[PDB]
């Protein structure tokens, strides 16, 4: 009732990392320095593909 | 037995030194005068043993400091003006340093040496120092002698603290801003990140208290600003593995606990005061005793009139034996004292709240700091509590990383409709957004509830 | 060969005459082994004479054998120890030479002070060494080095006597605070009675170490309201209650309490028109006063907190305690240190007075006054943002309460005769109101 | 001023101890260390009953 | 003022400077890719970013790789004169600056004016 009362915009949380990011964060680690392209590899190797609606 | 000494007195008078290295940054820099700003950073004119040398240096960091080329002509004419030129040796000298260094891009490393060189050079002068007190106290008691050898090897490593900060590119940035996005998603981000706050409103606004963070809990008497943060400080404390560390400057550490037992148990503060317990009373306090013993993450020092340096040494000194701290509570900052600002209030409370974020930061805590509103908010009291009223007793809002405000309408208002609650205003936030959160005040059991 | 021996201090820091003392002091009482064991180890003896005799004492009082000079000498001589500490004499001298009892834990404190420093001196020698020959260590491997050796030195002095922080000392010192509250009677009040129910059932009385600040305009009763809280102190405690009081003289606080507790017209006792009744009820109180002889007045002006902490502890040292201490008017104390800065100055009474509060375990009222402003306003009952403007003393107050007559501002006020009690700040009770009947004729406060 | 002093319910307190609290501080001086079991053992010892 | 910087920094071949004295550089950093990319703020905070506003971030966060002309210096109570030092240091690796910003006037120090704040 608290939340339905002072609801300041619906927090529907939905962060599942797409194939699509994964695939960015490489194009991006192509160009990176080695410090860099070791996190961008690590970010999208984190990238998971939870694809749907078809 | 002769000459034992000679030897002995030669290989220990003589302290740590690189003459080598201290040539080599001097005719570095009469080489390629752009690498001053690096060497600069590493290097003071006091690192060089020799008396030659730091007189020389002098001479380098006065004409590049001035814009002006440094060659060896024109810093034999400024040792010359000083009649300084005999005492380092003559123009051979500083032709000769200039001679013997004819390779460039080592100059870092040099730099590095000779600061090493000074540390260690500065070390061995405290232990002395400290020997020689040990010895001749002087009137000094052992407690004194301790605080003063703390306070001499705690100087040398204070100056070694942040050296090589100065570069500051975005390819070390993003590097930086990944793995912090790296660690949030490898840990439980359920809507909390930090250090869980007790109160899902409260939460879903700040993602709990973060680390690194200084906190400022302000409120008018009698608001709860001491319930609040004590709320967190319990919540902290059972659900967390790492200890809490309570910094209590107005309040003894068994009023601080009896509130904390109030709070807990749900049990009437004034039948704690007073004694009349129930058998119900009577169980519901021994639970949570049970509960607080088995924890045992918390540490209540109630020493007054406590200097930013001893809250920061008594913190470290908890925080190496568990790996690290929960969260830091400090009671009420204009509480605390800076010897060296007696002169200035205002300075001295923003000198506190700068030390606080430092020690945020240092130990990688949250650090809640309770502070009172300034006196001209209760001659307007037409509306809530704002940044402004914080900064007329020590522009506090410049260095806190988050503001929280405490009002209840009740107290100005009896017959307002809000009885029971009291709201919560952010009034600054670095990772968040502003705004308020209406908790239930129950003043019986010292408790704020979501 | 003496001009270098001189300026060399070979020898470490000790005292020879505290070891003694610990170990005298021990022969003649056998119980205080236990506070003695808390303070000092047997390496905290620079002697090595010392060292053995108290191995020797601690082995015994363990085994819980008596601890005399036959038994000590006996153990002595059984490890054939005794040659090497003095003989059986040095023993005897030994328990001579410190006739003195319950200061031995003062010299077991000497004793493990020193032994600090000499730890100190080793340490800070070892790091020197160290420095000087690093054997493959670098700056950043000797810093932590110094800094782990030092970091052991005080945490062997970490929580020596209880150590107030962990929570099994606070459970200890809960348990003391309940058992103690306890054994007193407790019928709603656990501290220094106010003589006012409705004010007990809120604050339980007037506790120990807290700082009371009573604050009203003027001719609001503020003296007369601390008076009565003085006055039921006295006549309810056997300890002392002490007054400071700075503005008015003796002679006058002791009138205005003869025409409070006698319920005297203090107009008829200042113009000496006593009736037979009013003679006999002021005889009557005098000779009460007099049995019970449990009030001190200091009315010297200007008192700094160092001379009123003097003064205070000279009377305490006399009964074992005080019942309860009232400061006149915070505002009329003086901090020489401090002139430069009224608010400053009113700040560190406050805090001083608070420290006292707690170093006598004593309950301090201090009267303040209104800041004017709230004459311009006023609209509404007092507030702390009243005080705050006059030295910050709601910081340090325990306890604020504040005095409050509406038949001063408003003559035609219903409430006639009655005066409201504020509790503007309370540490360890409720906020609030409390109304008091006012008479105004005997100096006096009723419920 | 009798009614205005004692209105809100009437203010009789009356706390001796019950031999309950008294099985309780036991109770816990069982699991507590030494130092605490023995002050819990003090205010059992306090605890004052008797009935029956 | 970020938008200030951000348009000096894509338009120069000049490095810009950010004296950010109040804001860390990470937080600084995550503003500037929500204005970039014109990616809601509040979904890079709570990471609820669809593929669309990575795909943005991504190409936003390549160019200013590509460009490396902006420094973010985050330390808190600097005075002027180390401003001034570490703005010469940036300046002489790139024959001058195209911007300098700093955060918050307010937030500097002058330890020889402590005693007036005005001044
Ligand atoms: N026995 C009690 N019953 C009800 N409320 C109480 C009791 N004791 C204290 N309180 C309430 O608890 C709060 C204590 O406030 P506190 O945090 O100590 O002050 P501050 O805001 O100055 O730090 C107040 O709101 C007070 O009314
Ligand atoms: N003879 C008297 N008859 C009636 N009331 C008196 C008489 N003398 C003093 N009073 C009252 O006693 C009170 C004295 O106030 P007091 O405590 O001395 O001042 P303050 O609040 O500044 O400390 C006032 O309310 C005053 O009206
Ligand atoms: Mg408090
Ligand atoms: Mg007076």
């Amino acid at each position: 009732s608290k939340i339905t009362s002072e609801d300041a915009r619906a927090a529907n949380p939905r962060p599942p990392l797409s194939e699509h990011a994964a695939h960015v964060l490489l194009a991006i680690a192509d160009q990176a320095s080695d410090k860099v392209k070791k996190r961008l590899q690590s970010l999208a190797r984190l990238a998971k593909a939870n694809q749907k609606d078809d | 037995n002769r000459k034992i000494p000679d030897a002995q007195v030669d290989a220990i008078k003589v302290p740590p030194h690189s003459l080598e290295a201290e040539q080599s940054v001097i005719g570095g820099l009469l080489l390629d005068n752009e690498r001053w700003d690096t060497v600069s950073e590493h290097v003071m004119t006091q690192d060089f043993y020799s008396r030659p040398h730091r007189l020389i240096f002098d001479g380098v960091k006065s004409i590049l400091e001035a814009g002006k080329p440094l060659d060896l002509i024109t810093l034999s004419e400024y040792l010359e003006q000083r009649e300084q030129l005999e005492d380092v040796g003559g123009f051979a000298y500083l032709a000769d340093l200039a001679k013997n260094t004819p390779s460039a891009a080592n100059i870092n490393a040099y730099a590095e040496i000779v600061a090493e060189r000074a540390l260690v050079r500065n070390l061995i002068g405290v232990a002395n120092e400290i020997a020689d007190a040990g010895y001749d106290p002087q009137g000094r008691n052992a407690e004194d002698l301790l605080d003063l050898a703390e306070s001499k090897v705690f100087a040398i490593a204070e100056a070694r603290t942040s050296e090589n900060e100065g570069p500051k590119n975005v390819d070390s940035i993003l590097e930086r801003t990944l793995e912090r996005i790296e660690l949030l998603y490898k840990t439980p981000q359920d809507g909390v990140t930090g250090v869980n706050t007790g109160f899902t409103d409260l939460n879903k606004k700040t993602a709990g208290l973060q680390g690194s963070d200084l906190i400022i809990v302000a409120a008018r008497p009698s608001m709860g600003k001491t319930t609040f943060a004590m709320n967190l400080c319990e919540n902290a404390a059972m659900e967390q593995d790492k200890p809490v560390l309570i910094f209590s400057l107005e309040m003894p550490a068994e009023q601080i606990m009896m509130r904390m037992l109030a709070s807990l148990s749900r049990v009437d503060q004034t039948k704690i005061r007073t004694g009349q317990l129930d058998d119900e009373d009577w169980a519901r306090i021994s639970s949570t005793m049970g509960i607080l013993m088995e924890k045992k993450n918390m540490y209540i020092d109630d020493s007054s009139g406590l200097t930013p340096t001893e809250v920061r040494s008594r913190a470290r000194r908890i925080a190496r034996e568990h790996g690290g701290l929960s969260l830091i509570m400090v009671d009420y900052l204009q509480l605390m004292r800076v010897p060296a600002l007696t002169d200035n209030r205002t300075l001295e409370i923003a000198e506190i709240s700068r030390s606080l974020k430092a020690l945020a930061k240092e130990l990688n805590v949250p650090v809640v700091a309770l502070s009172q509103l300034n006196r001209s908010l209760e001659q307007r009291a037409d509306k809530r509590p704002v940044n402004s009223d914080l900064r007329e007793s020590g522009s506090i809002e410049q260095d806190a990383d988050l503001i929280m405000f405490i009002y209840r309408d009740e107290v100005y208002h009896p017959d307002s409709p809000l009885k029971g609650t009291a709201e919560i205003i952010i009034g600054k936030q670095r990772n968040g957004p502003i705004g308020s959160v209406r908790l239930t005040f129950q003043g019986h059991y010292s408790r704020f509830d979501n």
